[PDB]
C-alpha cells in the first residue's frame, strides 16, 4: 500500500468568548505535524515559540509590525466581529428535542429490562435529562452515553434506567432544555 | 462561553488543503478547493451571512509555502500516524420502514486523510451519501462524519469501511436492526 | 466593488488648509490605502488605514477612518506647491487586490510675490518670423484662457521656481504663423492688468 | 455581513 | 528601494503582441499589474504569489498572461492588442503574504495602441532666445522651448545647461495642446521655459539645450511612406550665451 512519509502544516485561529463578548481570549496557533511550534496569545501581546522549531517565526513575525498589529487587533476586528456575524443562527440557534421512551428488551416483569430515554435532534448541547420511579427521582441505576455531536448542528443522548418492574409501574423521563419553556415529560407503562 | 475556530491545513505529498470555520464543535462553512467556492454546512447559513472565498484561497497558498519551509526546517521529519476510532450510530432511535440516517463517526486521527465506503450486504452504496470535512479537536487530532439515509429492514446488514495509514488492515464497523 | 472620491478636482492657495473625502463599502472591510501621485512620478503610498476612529499623520498630511459609515478624510495642513498631486484612495477586501477611487486632483496655487506683469517677444536661435510671445511675472489671481482663433496657440499658466534665487514666477506662451500676429493682441481673451509692461 | 479570514503570513526561511 | 519598469513608453499597432517588463522589490512576496485608461480609474488586472496567479480581473485571462522568467523579473503579455488597451500600465509589489501592508508601484509603461502607424510623427524642436527688453527690465532671462507636430502624445522634455540636466528655473506644460482639435489623431504641441539671471545668459561660455524624447515606431515595424521613419528618437535645439 501507500507507505510514503506525510508532512502536515496545520493552523488554528481560536476565539474564546466569556460573559458574551465582555472577555475575549484570542489564540493564533501553528502546528507542524502533531507538534505546536509557535503561537500568538492576546494575553501575552506578541508571538512566542512553543518549541525550538518555532523560534525563527517568533522573532520574524514580531519584527513584522503590520502582521503583529493585525494580531493585537484580532479580539475586536476578527473575534468580536465574527461573533456578531453568526450570533442569530449560532448563539441564538434553538432546536427542541424529540423525546422517545422505549424498553431495550421485551423481557417479562419481576426480571430485568433497561428503560431507554432517547433525546435526539436538539441544539444547543446544554441538556438535563432525569428519570422518575413514579414521582420520586431515581438517581441510582442510571446509564447515560453522554452528549453526542451528530455533525449536522444537532445533538443526541441515550439515558438508560436499570429496571425491575412489577404489575403497576409508571416510569417517567423529564427533559429540560433552553429551547423549551415547560420541561416536557414522557410516561411509560409496563 | 462559546468558541469560534478558523481551521486550515495543507498536507504533502497528497496536495490536499483545507479551510473551514467552526462554532462549538460544529462546522459553519468550508471552502471547496477544486470549485474555489464557500460551502455552508446548512443551506440557510448562506442567507444569514457572507464570506469571500479568496481570503481562504490566499491562506491555503501561504500554508502550502509554510509546509515546504517547515519540512526543510525539521530536517524532513514525517508525521506519526494515529489510527482513528470508528463509531456507527443512527440519527434517531431505529424503527422499521421509518426513514433514518446512519452516521459513521471517525475520530482522534492524524494525518487528515481517510477512505470511507458504506457497505450494505457487502456491496458499496453511494445514494444520498454526504460527508463533512476534517473537523478540529482540542488535542490537535481530527474528526469526520459520514452519512447514509436508509430504509430500516430486518433483511439488510450495514458496514462502514474505514481506511487510514495508522491501521494494520481496513476497519469495518457493523450495524444491523435489533 | 466600488469606491468614490470627492471632489474630482481641488484648487487651494499656498498656506491654506484643505480636505477631501473617500467613500468605500462598509461590508468585508480589511484596509483603506492612500496614495500621492505626482505628475511625472509613480504613486507613493501615504497611509494604510485598518482601525476605526484611528488617525495617522505623515508630516502635514492627516487621515481619518470611519468603517461603519464607510468614509475616509485626507487633510492637508498649510498647503505647499510640493503638495500638488492626484490623491488616490484604495479599498482592500479579504484578498490583496485594490479597488481605486477616481482620485482628488489637488492644485496648490503658489504665493506670487513682487508681480511685474509683462508680454515679451522671443526670437528663434535658427530664425525666422515664427517667434513666441511670453506673458510672465503676473499674480495667481490672473487666469489665462483659450486662444479662440485656430491659427494662434496659447498654453495654460505654468509656475517656475528659481530654487537658488528663491523666486517663483507664472508664465504662458503664445505663438502663431501669421504676418499680422503681435504680442500686443496675443493675450486678448484674458483679463490682463493695466500695469502690464508692453516694451516699445 | 461577512465572516473575516484571519490572514496568514509566510514563515521565516 | 523601488519597483522598476521597462520601457517607459511603448507605441504598437492594433492586433500585435506586447511584453511589459517589471523588476519588483527583491524580497517582496506579492506582485501585481494595474492599469489606467486616461480619464478612467486605476484598475486591478492580476496578482501573483509563490509562482501562481492569486487574483485576476475580467479584463485579464483573455489573451492576457504573466511570467516569472527568474527570481528577479516579472512580465505582462497582451497577445493581441486592442484600441481599449491604450493605458498607463503599473507594476506593483508588496512584502507580506498576509496583505496587511502597502503596495509599492512602478513608474509605469505608457502603451499607445494605434489602428494605423502612418499617424505617427516625430516632433520639431525650437529654442527661443530671451527678449533683451526682459533683460533691461527684470535683469532675468527666460528661454522658451517649443516641441511641435508630434503624434502620439506623452513626450519627455528636458533642459540641459553646460552638459547637465537642470530642474531649477524650469517649468513645462503638464498637458500638450492639439494643433488641429477637429481631428481624432491630432498632432500635439508642447512648450517649456528655463529662467536664468541676465548675467548667466550674457556669458558666452554658457551653453543651453532643449531635449525632447519621442516614442514612436519600433526597430521591427512597417514603414512604406516617403518621409523618414518616426522611430523612438531625441529631437534637440540649442542656444549659446550672447553678451549683446
Ligand atoms: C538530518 O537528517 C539526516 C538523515 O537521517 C541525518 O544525516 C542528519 O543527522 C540529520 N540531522 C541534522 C542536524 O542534519
Ligand atoms: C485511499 O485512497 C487512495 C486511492 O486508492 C490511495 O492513495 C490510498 O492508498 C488509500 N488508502 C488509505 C489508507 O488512505
Ligand atoms: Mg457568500
Ligand atoms: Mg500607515
Ligand atoms: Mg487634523
Amino acid at each position: 500500500g501507500d507507505t510514503r512519509p506525510r508532512f502536515l502544516e496545520y493552523s488554528t485561529s481560536e476565539c474564546h468568548f466569556f460573559n458574551g463578548t465582555e472577555r475575549v481570549r484570542f489564540l493564533d496557533r501553528y502546528f507542524y505535524n502533531q507538534e505546536e511550534y509557535v503561537r500568538f496569545d492576546s494575553d501575552v501581546g506578541e508571538f512566542r515559540a512553543v518549541t525550538e522549531l518555532g523560534r525563527p517565526d517568533e522573532e520574524y513575525w514580531n519584527s513584522q509590525k503590520d502582521f503583529l498589529e493585525d494580531r493585537r487587533a484580532a479580539v475586536d476586528t476578527y473575534c468580536r466581529h465574527n461573533y456578531g456575524v453568526g450570533e442569530s443562527f449560532t448563539v441564538q440557534r434553538r432546536v427542541h428535542p424529540k423525546v422517545t421512551v422505549y424498553p431495550s428488551k421485551t423481557q417479562p416483569l419481576q426480571h430485568h429490562n433497561l428503560l431507554v430515554c432517547s433525546v435526539s435532534g436538539f441544539y444547543p448541547g446544554s441538556i438535563e435529562v432525569r428519570w422518575f420511579r413514579n414521582g420520586q427521582e431515581e438517581k441510582t441505576g442510571v446509564v447515560s452515553t453522554g452528549l453526542i455531536h451528530n455533525g449536522d448542528w444537532t445533538f443526541q443522548t441515550l439515558v438508560m434506567l436499570e429496571t425491575v418492574p412489577r404489575s403497576g409501574e409508571v416510569y417517567t423521563c423529564q427533559v429540560e432544555h433552553p429551547s423549551v419553556t415547560s420541561p416536557l415529560t414522557v410516561e411509560w407503562r409496563a | 462561553e462559546h468558541v469560534i475556530i478558523q481551521a486550515e491545513f495543507y498536507l504533502n505529498p497528497d496536495q490536499s488543503g483545507e479551510f473551514m470555520f467552526d462554532f462549538d464543535g460544529d462546522e459553519i462553512f468550508h471552502v471547496d478547493m477544486a470549485k474555489k467556492e464557500t460551502v455552508w454546512r446548512l443551506e440557510e447559513f448562506g442567507r444569514f451571512a457572507s464570506f469571500e472565498a479568496q481570503g481562504a484561497l490566499a491562506n491555503i497558498a501561504v500554508d502550502k509555502a509554510n509546509l515546504e519551509i517547515m519540512t526543510k526546517r525539521s530536517n524532513y521529519t514525517p508525521i506519526t500516524n494515529v489510527p482513528p476510532e470508528v463509531t456507527v450510530l443512527t440519527n434517531s432511535p431505529v424503527e422499521l420502514r421509518e426513514p433514518n440516517v446512519l452516521i459513521c463517526f471517525i475520530d482522534k486521527f492524524t494525518p487528515p486523510v481517510v477512505n470511507v465506503t458504506w457497505l450494505r450486504n457487502g456491496k458499496p452504496v453511494t445514494t444520498g451519501v454526504s460527508e463533512t470535512v476534517f473537523l478540529p479537536r482540542e488535542d490537535h487530532l481530527f474528526r469526520k462524519f459520514h452519512y447514509l439515509p436508509f430504509l430500516p429492514s430486518t433483511e439488510d446488514v450495514y458496514d462502514c469501511r474505514v481506511e487510514h495509514w495508522g491501521l494494520d488492515e481496513p476497519l469495518l464497523k457493523h450495524w444491523e436492526f435489533d | 466593488l466600488n469606491v468614490e472620491q470627492s471632489p474630482q478636482s481641488l484648487h487651494v492657495q499656498e498656506g491654506d488648509s484643505t480636505n477631501f473625502t473617500c467613500s468605500f463599502p462598509s461590508s468585508n472591510f480589511y484596509a483603506l490605502h492612500w496614495y500621492r501621485w505626482e505628475t511625472a512620478k509613480s504613486p507613493e503610498a501615504l497611509f494604510v488605514m485598518t482601525l476605526n476612529g484611528d488617525e495617522k499623520k505623515k508630516g502635514r498630511i492627516s487621515a481619518t477612518l470611519n468603517t461603519k459609515e464607510g468614509y475616509s478624510y485626507l487633510y492637508i495642513k498649510g498647503s505647499q506647491p510640493e503638495d500638488s498631486a492626484t490623491y488616490l484612495c484604495a479599498f482592500k477586501a479579504a484578498g490583496n487586490k485594490l479597488t481605486f477611487g477616481g482620485g482628488t486632483r489637488v492644485l496648490v496655487k503658489p504665493n506670487i510675490q513682487n508681480p511685474d506683469p509683462a508680454v515679451y517677444q522671443l526670437r528663434d536661435s535658427k530664425s525666422s518670423d515664427k517667434s513666441v510671445c511670453l506673458f510672465t511675472d503676473f499674480d495667481s489671481q490672473t487666469n489665462v484662457s483659450q486662444s479662440k482663433d485656430s491659427d494662434v496657440y496659447i498654453t495654460d499658466k505654468c509656475v517656475l521656481d528659481m530654487r537658488s534665487m528663491d523666486f517663483k514666477s507664472n508664465s504662458a506662451v503664445a505663438w502663431s504663423n501669421k504676418s499680422d500676429f503681435a504680442c500686443a493682441n496675443a493675450f486678448n481673451n484674458s483679463i490682463i492688468p493695466e500695469d502690464t509692461f508692453f516694451p516699445s | 455581513r461577512f465572516y473575516k479570514t484571519l490572514r496568514a503570513e509566510q514563515a521565516s526561511q | 528601494p523601488e519597483v522598476t519598469q521597462t520601457p517607459s513608453h511603448q507605441v504598437t499597432q492594433m492586433g500585435q503582441e506586447v511584453i511589459l517588463r517589471c523588476v519588483p522589490i527583491s524580497n517582496h512576496l506579492y506582485f501585481y499589474w494595474y492599469r489606467q485608461i486616461l480619464g478612467q480609474k486605476v484598475e486591478f488586472l492580476v496578482s501573483f504569489y509563490n509562482n501562481e496567479i492569486s487574483e485576476k480581473s475580467e479584463i485579464f485571462d483573455d489573451q492576457f498572461s504573466v511570467e516569472r522568467p527568474d527570481g528577479s523579473n516579472f512580465t505582462l503579455k497582451i497577445r493581441s492588442t486592442k484600441l481599449e488597451d491604450s493605458a498607463m500600465y503599473f507594476c506593483a509589489s508588496s512584502r507580506l503574504a498576509g496583505g496587511m501592508d502597502e503596495q509599492f508601484f512602478g513608474p509605469g509603461t505608457r502603451l499607445t495602441v494605434l489602428e494605423d502607424l502612418k499617424n505617427v510623427f516625430p516632433p520639431e524642436v525650437a529654442v527661443f532666445e530671451p527678449s533683451e527688453a526682459e533683460i533691461s527690465h527684470t535683469q532675468k532671462a527666460t528661454l522658451v522651448c517649443l516641441a511641435t507636430g508630434f503624434y502620439p502624445d506623452h513626450v519627455e522634455l528636458s533642459w540641459w545647461v553646460n552638459g547637465k540636466e537642470v530642474h531649477s528655473g524650469v517649468c513645462t506644460d503638464p498637458q500638450p495642446l492639439k494643433e488641429q482639435p477637429a481631428l481624432n489623431d491630432s498632432r500635439y504641441a508642447l512648450s517649456s521655459r528655463l529662467r536664468v539671471s541676465a548675467t548667466f545668459w550674457q556669458n558666452p561660455r554658457n551653453h543651453f539645450r532643449c531635449q525632447v524624447q519621442f516614442y514612436g515606431l519600433s526597430e521591427n515595424d512597417e514603414w512604406t511612406q516617403d518621409r523618414a521613419k518616426p522611430v523612438t528618437q531625441i529631437v534637440s535645439a540649442e542656444a549659446w550665451g550672447r553678451a549683446d
